[PDB]
RNA sequence: CUUGAGUCUCGUAGAGGGGGGUAGAAUUCCAGGUGUAGCGGUGAAAUGCGUAGAGAUCUGGAGGAAUACCGGUGGCGAAGGCGGCCCCCUGGACGAAGACUGACGCUCAGGUGCGAAAGCGUGGGGAGCAAACAGGAUUAGAUACCCUGGUAGUCCACGCCGUAAACGAUGUCGACUUGGAGGUUGUGCCCUUGAGGCGUGGCUUCCGGAGCUAACGCGUUAAGUCGACCGCCUGGGGAGUAC
């Protein structure tokens, strides 16, 4: 994506952090 | 302490193919990890240690 | 004058002229106030992976405290040379004692 | 950049004594030594914009120290900027 | 004929098709059979039920050469990866090693910006 | 005058820039060998590629473009942005003690300079990818989604453009004001025995009463309590449009 993957890896840190 | 040719104490910080093992599998304090990564990358370059298992 | 801890590699099947590399490089670097402070030759070895023909190669170190201007012309001497394979000049890394 | 002895001589002759780094003329001439060195860099690259920010920062601080010389003590100002050729 | 008795089996497990080629270490592909070309066509009828068809025909296609213990390496993901291993092993062969060596890149090129729906 | 601001001694970290090389995987192409009737493609399909030797395989060779793993709620930068490795030049930042100037400061209309991506100009380059354009399905129709090709562009140097949901939708600077848990980078003392304990810095992410808010929420990195400057707002459309 060149701009999503830094967003999902900085969103799903809402998914898979706790 | 660390350098790029202590090749003995690096096969404990890579896998069989040479993919650097992450920190969250070893826990080496985010600095020794960087230095290890550079050592490992310039050891793959210089061919002491393989890029990939087919490399 | 900054510390430069370098590493060479030459085709393994002419280690006869490795002393030629010595008598060239060490002389040319000592000419400029250089000193080969901790030199060690691991000699004939086995790579992690092949290089252009053969799985073997020939490791030597030089590991100088050279001035910066002469080591780059050394690298130029590598660049067109055939008997060498890969160099890796480094930087002082906050110059430390013998490694291995 | 600039070396330790290169700054040491500037602190030496331009300071009222040894270790007078702080007097504004020492700072001015040390900054102008560095600027004169870096013109030779920036004439080589011309696409290094993340260093002309630093060059401009120190040219701006040099002008800001010079104006302070001008108000506080004129004689040192008019004796320095010809020892440097400064304030063209 | 030559009867090398061993060989490196190839499973180019693509997604729409999983063709398999049998060979020894020199890279001399002597026999091969195509899952999606084993009479079968389409996509869901070229799925690994066809892969075992290709495996059995290839076993028939090279049973004249007498290859007993078999090395296999795979390319690509896909359903035509697992069932074919069991099929070829049960089809008069003996295994040597299984792997899928599908070439992950080091960020080299651009593959397409395909379906979006 | 020394507390504001700045110089020097000294180290610490870093995808901060600019210029050079350099490696290997991966797509593609080309040459070679083996041998073979399909390959690809999707919700089924043809266009396509191919019986010549395609796909598949290994052997090499050319080129261009990006740097798997580490990698992170990480780091750096004024922002835009910056990830292989090594060197050359360079820019900041921070921390330990010191020394030195003596208010040298903050903000800044105009002004100057940097400004993602597209786009333009003149010459190269061009592997993939691909607006446009072709051909095949879809649909009621399809100029779209979908597939097969595919040019500009994407890459490089020089020049221009100046815009973005350029966003923390939070201007810069300073002072004050309960706590907790992390992160990253210095450092002081302690048997560092060590990992650290006791402290101290900086940057940083997440909770949370005071307080503030319409509210969500912010909450020592404030949207709290104040100060100095600057920019902007004044119902929706018309309109960021005409001139």
């Amino acid at each position: 994506f060149y701009e999503k993957p830094t967003t999902e890896r900085k969103r799903a840190k809402a998914s898979a952090v706790k | 302490e660390i350098d790029y040719k202590d090749i003995a104490t690096l096969k404990n910080y890579i896998t069989e193919s040479g993919k650097i093992v992450p920190s969250r599998i070893t826990g080496t304090r985010a600095k020794y990890q960087r230095q290890l990564a550079r050592a490992i990358k310039r050891a793959r370059y210089l061919s002491l240690l393989p890029y990939t298992d087919r490399h | 004058m900054r510390h430069y801890e370098i590493v060479f590699m030459v085709h393994p099947d002419q280690s006869e002229q490795v002393p030629g590399m010595i008598e060239r490089y060490t002389a040319a670097i000592t000419g400029a106030e250089g000193k080969i402070h901790r030199l060690e030759d691991w000699g004939r070895r086995q790579l992690a992976y092949p290089i252009n023909k053969l799985h073997k190669a020939h490791y030597v170190l030089m590991n100088v405290e050279a001035p910066q201007e002469v080591i780059d012309e050394l690298e130029t001497t590598f660049r067109f040379n055939d008997a060498v394979i890969r160099s890796m000049v480094m930087r002082t890394k906050h110059a430390v004692t013998e490694a291995s | 950049s600039l070396s330790t002895e290169a700054t040491a001589k500037i602190v030496s002759e331009f300071g009222r004594d040894a270790n007078d780094t702080g007097s504004t003329e020492v700072q001015v001439a040390l900054l102008t030594a560095q600027i004169n060195h870096l013109q030779g860099h920036f004439a080589e690259h011309k696409k290094d914009h993340h260093s002309r920010r630093g060059l401009l920062r120190m040219v701006s601080q040099r002008r800001k120290l010079l104006d302070y010389l001008k108000r506080k003590d004129v004689a040192r100002y008019t004796r320095l900027i010809e020892r440097l050729g400064l304030r063209r | 004929r030559k009867q090398v008795s061993d060989g490196v089996a190839h499973i180019h497990a693509s997604f729409n098709n999983t063709i398999v080629t049998i060979t020894d270490r020199q890279g001399n592909a002597l026999g091969w059979a195509t899952a999606g070309g084993s009479g079968f066509r389409g996509s869901r009828k070229s799925t690994p039920f066809a892969a075992q068809v290709a495996a059995e025909r290839c076993a028939d296609a090279v049973k004249e050469y007498g290859i007993k213990n078999l090395e296999v390496m795979v390319k690509g993901p896909g359903p035509g990866r697992e069932s074919t291993i069991r099929a070829l092993n049960a089809a008069g062969f003996r295994i040597t090693n299984i792997t899928d060596v599908t070439p992950i890149p080091h960020n080299g090129c651009r593959p397409p910006k395909k379906r979006r729906v």
